RNA sequence: UGACUGCUCCCUAGCAUGCUACUACCG
RNA sequence: GCGGUAGUAGCAUGCUAGGGAGCAG
């Protein structure tokens, strides 16, 4: 199970960069640290809390369109 | 990259290099090209030429597969393989190929030049893909034409408002508006960076070219700028959409019982859910823009976009809207730097708007419901294309009447174009007709309707107006100077300025005539509203001081005397030019 | 290869000498044919190799071809895949929470700020309607990320803090419903 | 500082390689549980990374490294290295491997060392070699961040080093280096391949009759930048030794004075800005592997000596070693000047009682017990004690295993373990490799290396070759991650000439392959023969 | 590899063997023919043989020396860059203040370290905290090697210009914190 | 923006040898 | 009737250089 956690987060963060969002800085930082920490974890638990507390970081962002990726 | 073959379908991996638009070509029909024309140079995941230092090839045929590049006949090492084989040429799909034998119109196009009426004809006629083929490449001449002329300094700076320039030796100065915008340099020998957007006009006298510039950069002696321009980019739309059935007009709520104004309509309105797209040919002004307004509403809230190919036309489209439509509803979009200024009674500009409306010239790509478009009859198969793909709805709706005149086409010089061939839907019309269709008008006098009726039009058109005899002629001539590709008149328009005195409901005309530049010298002539025959069409405005300058054909043609006389409400000023036509409008001159 | 001029003659010469020595002659003509028989064979074998050799020369270099064209052409569409790839493994993973703020966000509610985790820590969230604010909000009280929220302020579009029940959907249209409401951790 | 604006540094994630973890789950993997689980990850950092790292030398100290006992273990540490050769040689002689990396700075300005080892001769070089005998150049250096797997998240830094060093050092040292590269059968072993049975050989070396056998190996906590000055020079100098003709004296001196300039201590064109390296050594010069190699015989011997004198005197029963300890301490404090019949001696007294390999900084060695024991062999308490004084760090005992029966081999030695196998009839043993490594290497990538393996597989293949020793695993799990490897590698060739035939119907006219997707072209590797 | 004398003697030499073959006669005019194809043969063997190596390797020293070319060519472009990047650094050192420093050397010997140090101008400086900030360069000047200094402006790690306003003690958890202080050599 | 080494696999090009048959040459 | 030579094509061995990738420090 949680091993998905950690991929997805992988990919997840990969996307972050992409969408040029180290022009921040002090964003980088918060992202690079969930990041090198749910690649350290134990439990699903505090895992899916950091997961969370990424994933709004780019929710927060406008470049995605998930009205339309949620076509399912 | 990979795609289909653009002629034969099949996907494949060239792109014949020789060409100018470079498109995916079959094995096969790339071979059959490379055959054929001049076209000499083929492209893959790199080029084939002759990979020796020295020796430079186009055509692949004297090319070898030499070890793992390629040479020309001198550098073929033993281990050598011709790549033009046997009926096809090397690349990839290499057994998935399947050519097609439309190699003729394809030499066609990929050959000539858009000189011919013939090579129009072919354009409009051909395949869908080579269609929209034809449009890119016709684009890509004009720019490479636009590309040919010259470049524009300066003699002396006369007012930071008002220059006195020059060109180059002897490279073409264009003509005169506002759509000639150029960009300079103060070049230190280096230091040639941008200096910023400027267009250029007509000086008040002699000498002077009146320069708006974006940037604040004072000119000076050792100055100059260069004729900016965009790059055209490919599409991919069709230009028509199919046309289906369904069962009815269903998941939409019309307007039921709408009015009297727009009682004549109804039916034709919901035929609007029975044909995916639907059309309308009427007469000049016909309730027609006036129908369009109580279809649109005929489904009160929708996401609707009134749009045209024009600037005037879309303007008073919109003020149409604006006169029935609540404006609250309603908001009238124009372009970024927007030289252009016009009838912006609405939110501008504001985008997210439920009757959205703008022009072709940066129509935003959206989704919509039943769109309008308006005077299809004068745009060119590229832009309809490109409007299929921007938008997306429910229902499209094109509007026009061929006998309302087109594109420029300025390419279209020799060999003029004929009515369908203007465009698809021309060709929809002229032949499955419209869609719907309401035949007179509310907008024009009738001796006025004679006079188009027995020209462009059959005397089958008939209006509903009157003679109110506010219509009258002329045929003096005098002075003609002329400047760069808009002539002018002088003393025509002085008998208008003491004319100005003659009739009192002519104070509020509009100075139409077929020139550009002459329509902007009639402000400095008094200050008399104006109109440049194509910045009319498909309106109705009460007055056109109409002053037919020259006697060329551009000037003198029945269709551009037909578009500026089928917008007067009430009459026409046209002191006349040919002698012949100007008997055949029936008025008394003086 | 067995489709060549060489082939041809080949099986010419073959039929012949199978013939003979089928039909039994002399040691001479057996000497004949036989050198016969070695030349026809001793030029079609080498032509048939060389031409092997250039047919696999083909081969390789059309399937490197296709190796870097797929390659690079791929290396152009990371983008799109990448998010494609995102969407279809998280709703693959499955979590209320996750699907909580989703779902909500696609509906039109948004953060302004990295979802914070702490007791304290206030959250900025943005409705845009009236009923909107009817789903989550209902009292001071508030779930969102499946996590309890209570109230500390409301704010329509031009930055008038607006009271909580002072707004009713009846006089809703009264507000700006940009509603910019801010909130605090259980 | 040089511009106006100072750099900031960042370190991407890793890729996905979906598929292929796809794969891995349809197996029936990861099932929660499992004793293989992902453990090494692309680990992403954050903006000051490389200055927040090379903060570490303040780590680093100066040092007093007794005089005495040094200006004797040197002389021990020599005679491990009298079975090579080496001295000067001329530009046609150098071998450059890869000529395409870096060049340093500012000389990465205008591209790879092909334009400087290509735009000049051979005599310019000479001139240049025979010029620093006698002048000295001091140079720069850059930082640069490694982006690569891991299982920790700190950060990584490697020197490159400026063009005009290696330039140099390699004309004056690689006879040598090759000389000790390629010979088989001694202490160091730089060079000598794991494939077809020499990983055996080179255990079957390090026992080698020591009487009471136990095996124990250590790790130096942050090696290269604690590691004081004096060692480093003491390294140096045992290299240059063989140099006796080739050279001279200041022509060496002024050597040593250039190298101790280039990769010693000078300035480090870190991040957009120049500081100073107050010491510790630099992992990308061009002497390296080998100089960690000798300074860690040093540590080794160091403590064996501390570990005799330290015992007490009247309790060693053999009075021959008595006699020795004696001897030694008269020839280290008393004496003045060289005792060669005590030297040759001493080193083959340890060649009977502690022999040891040594890689680059990684060491095992064999010893004999119950003197452990009595304490005439530096067993671990004595590497602490040393690591203390004159490493001047602490080398916690959480990280040096140690070993009784020595059947079933080391413990982990360059990161492989070991266990002894049965080939066709005998014993041996093959070194295999912590799954979580094979794997959380398939799934994770740069991008195109992977992110699609049908254009790759060769990085498939040479996985799969280097984790077939997980099939003699009693484990379970172990022994599937082949059978795994294998059965995709097959999957995705078929596929691939499936779209070979099926876009471009371009079938691919044979096989061949199929030993590929069949395991004994693997285990042939491990095998001796050619 | 034809127009070759050995051609020319190997065509005859057929041309007269299919003479007397069309026309095939005794077993000596079959051995005169079996003997001159046989011989002119051994002609074209050398020359088809020689020819090969000559070709190939003309072909292969041409290779080599647009190679060689194309390596000294590069050498002077990297020549020319590498002295221009040496003089655009060189003209903006030599204030009269490092001559004199230097003049007032001892032998003509100075350190590197006290260069950059007592003649250069401006200063660059990084700071991690607020803290440190208002520790050692508060205020709008400071001396600092025993001279003075003025502040210019204060960037921040995404390069956006920062007042030495904002700077509070608490406005400081919203900045980027590595701030660049670019101050000059006061005097 | 990518350091110094060392071991391996796959795919070319050259080379030498070495093997084998054919054909021609002289004993 | 047998040797040597000359070419050819085939097969091996090795060495060269040329790229693609993997591991350990
Ligand atoms: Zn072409
Ligand atoms: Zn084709
Ligand atoms: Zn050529």
């Amino acid at each position: 199970k949680m091993s998905d956690v950690k991929c997805t987060s992988v990919v997840l963060l990969s996307v972050l960069q992409q969408l040029r969002v180290e022009s921040s800085s002090k964003l980088w930082a918060q992202c690079v640290q969930l990041h090198n920490d749910i690649l350290l974890a134990k439990d699903t638990t505090e895992a899916f809390e950091k997961m969370v507390s990424l994933l709004s970081v780019l929710l927060s962002m406008q470049g995605a369109v998930d009205i339309n990726k949620l076509c399912e | 990259a990979v795609g289909a073959c653009v002629l034969c379908n099949s996907q494949t991996s060239l792109r014949c290099g020789a060409c100018i638009r470079r498109p995916f070509l079959c094995c096969k029909c790339c071979y059959d090209h490379v055959i054929s024309t001049s076209h000499k140079l083929v492209l893959s995941v790199n080029p084939y030429v002759c990979n020796a230092p020295g020796c430079d090839v186009t055509d692949v045929t004297q090319l070898y597969l030499g070890g793992m590049s390629y040479y020309c006949k001198s550098h073929k090492p033993p281990i050598s393989f011709p790549l033009c084989a046997n009926g096809q040429v090397f690349g990839l799909y290499k057994n998935t190929c399947v050519g097609s034998d439309n190699v003729t119109d394809f030499n066609a196009i990929a050959t000539c030049d858009w000189t011919n009426a013939g090579d129009y004809i072919l354009a409009n006629t051909c395949t869908e893909r080579l269609k929209l083929f034809a449009a890119e490449t016709l684009k890509a001449t004009e720019e490479t034409f636009k590309l040919s002329y010259g470049i524009a300094t300066v003699r002396e700076v006369l007012s930071d408002r008002e220059l006195h320039l020059s060109w180059e030796v002897g490279k073409p100065r264009p003509p005169l508006n506002r759509n000639y915008v150029f960009t300079g340099y103060r070049v230190t020998k280096n230091s040639k960076v941008q200096i910023g957007e400027y267009t250029f006009e007509k000086g008040d006298y002699g000498d002077a070219v009146v320069y708006r510039g974006t940037t604040t950069y004072k000119l000076n002696v050792g100055d100059y700028f260069v004729l900016t321009s965009h790059t055209v980019m490919p599409l991919s739309a069709p230009t028509l959409v199919p046309q289906e059935h369904y069962v009815r007009i269903t998941g939409l709520y019309p307007t039921l019982n709408i009015s009297d104004e727009f009682s004549s309509n109804v039916a034709n309105y919901q035929k609007v859910g029975m044909q995916k797209y639907s059309t309308l040919q009427g007469p000049p002004g016909t309730g027609k823009s006036h129908f369009a307004i109580g279809l649109a509403l005929y489904y009160p809230s929708a996401r609707i976009v009134y749009t045209a190919c024009s600037h005037a036309a879309v303007d008073a489209l919109c003020e149409k809207a604006l006169k029935y439509l609540p404006i609250d509803k309603c908001s009238r979009i124009i372009p970024a730097r927007a030289r252009v200024e016009c009838f912006d009674k609405f939110k501008v500009n504001s985008t997210l708007e439920q009757y959205v409306f703008c022009t072709v010239n940066a129509l935003p790509e959206t989704t919509a419901d039943i769109v309008v478009f308006d005077e299809i009859s004068m745009a060119t198969n590229y832009d309809l294309s490109v409007v299929n793909a921007r938008l997306r709805a429910k229902h499209y709706v094109y509007i026009g009447d061929p006998a309302q005149l087109p594109a420029p086409r300025t390419l279209l010089t020799k060999g003029t174009l004929e009515p369908e061939y203007f465009n698809s839907v021309c060709r929809l019309m002229k032949t499955i007709g419209p869609d719907m269709f309401l035949g007179t008008c509310r907008r024009c006098p009738a001796e006025i309707v004679d006079t188009v009726s027995a020209l462009v039009y059959d005397n089958k058109l008939k209006a509903h107006k009157d003679k109110s005899a506010q219509c009258f002629k002329m045929f003096y001539k005098g002075v003609i100077t002329h400047d760069v590709s808009s002539a002018i008149n002088r003393p025509q328009i002085g008998v208008v300025r003491e004319f100005l005195t003659r009739n009192p409901a002519w104070r509020k005309a509009v100075f139409i005539s077929p020139y550009n530049s002459q329509n902007a010298v009639a402000s400095k002539i008094l200050g008399l509203p104006t109109q440049t025959v194509d910045s009319s069409q498909g309106s109705e405005y009460d007055y056109v001081i109409f002053t037919q300058t020259t006697e060329t054909a551009h000037s003198c043609n029945v269709n551009r005397f037909n578009v500026a006389i089928t917008r007067a409400k009430v009459g026409i000023l046209c002191i006349m030019s040919d002698r012949d036509l100007y008997d055949k409008l029936q008025f008394t001159s003086l | 290869f067995s489709s060549l001029p060489s082939y041809a003659a080949f099986a010419t010469a073959q039929e012949a000498y199978e013939q003979a020595v089928a039909n039994g002659d002399s040691e001479v003509v057996l000497k004949k044919l036989k050198k016969s028989l070695n030349v026809a064979k001793s030029e079609f074998d080498r032509d048939a190799a060389m031409q092997r050799k250039l047919e696999k020369m083909a081969d390789q270099a059309m399937t490197q071809m296709y190796k870097q064209a797929r390659s690079e052409d791929k290396r152009a569409k990371v983008t799109s895949a990448m998010q494609t790839m995102l969407f279809t493994m998280l709703r693959k993973l499955d979590n209320d929470a996750l699907n909580n703020i989703i779902n909500n966000a696609r509906d039109g509610c948004v953060p302004l700020n990295i979802i914070p985790l702490t007791t304290a820590a206030k959250l900025m969230v943005v409705i845009p309607d009236y009923n909107t604010y009817k789903n989550t909000c209902d009292g001071t009280t508030f779930t969102y990320a499946s996590a309890l929220w209570e109230i500390q302020q409301v704010v329509d579009a031009d930055s008038k803090i607006v009271q909580l029940s002072e707004i009713s959907m009846d006089n809703s249209p009264n507000l700006a419903w940009p509603l910019i409401v801010t909130a605090l951790r259980a | 500082a040089l511009t106006n604006n100072v750099a900031f540094q960042t370190v991407k994630p890793g890729n996905f390689n979906k598929d292929f973890y796809d794969f891995a789950v349809s197996k029936g993997f990861f099932k929660e549980g499992s004793s293989v689980e992902l453990k090494h990850f692309f680990f992403a950092q954050d903006g000051n990374a490389a200055i927040s790292d090379y903060d570490y030398y303040r780590y680093n100290l100066p040092t007093m490294c007794d005089i005495r006992q040094l200006l004797f273990v040197v002389e021990v540490v020599d005679k491990y290295f009298d079975c090579y050769d080496g001295g000067c040689i001329n530009a046609n002689q150098v071998i450059v491997n890869n000529l395409d990396k870096s060049a340093g700075f500012p000389f990465n300005k205008w591209g790879k060392a092909r334009l400087y080892y290509d735009s000049m001769s051979y005599e310019d070089q000479d001139a240049l070699f025979a010029y620093t005998k006698r002048n000295v150049i001091p140079t720069i250096t850059q930082m640069n961040l490694k982006y690569a797997i891991s299982a920790k998240n700190r950060a990584r830094t490697v020197a490159g080093v400026s063009i005009c060093s290696t330039m140099t050092n390699r004309q004056f040292h690689q006879k040598l280096l090759k000389s000790i590269a390629a010979t088989r059968g001694a202490t160091v072993v730089i060079g000598t391949s794991k494939f077809y049975g020499g990983w055996h050989n080179m255990l079957k070396t390090v026992y080698s009759d020591v009487e009471n056998p136990h095996l124990m190996g250590w790790d130096y906590p942050k090696c290269d930048r604690a590691m004081p000055n004096m060692l480093r020079i003491m390294a140096s100098l045992v290299l240059a030794r063989k140099h006796t003709t080739c050279c001279s004296l200041s022509h060496r001196f002024y050597r040593l004075a250039n190298e101790c300039a280039q990769v010693l201590s000078e300035m480090v064109m870190c991040g957009g800005s120049l500081y100073v390296k107050p010491g510790g050594t630099s992992s990308g010069d061009a002497t390296t592997a080998y100089a960690n190699s000798v300074f860690n015989i040093c540590q080794a011997v160091t403590a064996n000596v501390n570990a005799l004198l330290s015992t007490d005197g009247n309790k060693i029963a053999d009075k021959y070693v008595r006699n020795l300890q004696h001897r030694l301490y008269e020839c280290l404090y008393r004496n003045r000047d060289v005792d060669t019949d005590f030297v040759n001696e001493f080193y083959a007294y340890l060649r009977k009682h502690f022999s040891m390999m040594i890689l680059s900084d990684d060491a095992v060695v064999c010893f004999n017990s119950t003197y452990a024991s009595q304490g005439l062999v530096a067993s671990i308490k004595n590497f602490k004690s040393v690591l203390y004084y004159q490493n001047n760090v602490f080398m916690s005992e959480a990280k040096c295993w140690t070993e009784t029966d020595l059947t079933k081999g080391p413990h982990e030695f360059c990161s492989q373990h070991t266990m002894l196998v049965k080939q066709g009839d005998d014993y041996v043993y093959l070194p295999y490799p912590d799954p979580s490594r094979i794997l959380g290497a398939g799934c994770f990538v740069d991008d195109i290396v992977k992110t699609d393996g049908t254009l790759m597989i060769e990085r498939f293949v040479s996985l799969a070759i280097d984790a077939y020793p997980l099939t003699k695993h009693p484990n379970q799990e172990y022994a599937d991650v082949f059978h795994l490897y294998l059965q995709y590698i097959r999957k995705l060739h078929d596929e691939l000439t499936g779209h070979m035939l099926d876009m471009y119907s371009v079938m691919l006219t044979n096989d061949n392959t199929s030993r590929y997707w069949e395991p004994e072209f693997y285990e042939a590797m491990y095998t001796p023969h050619t």
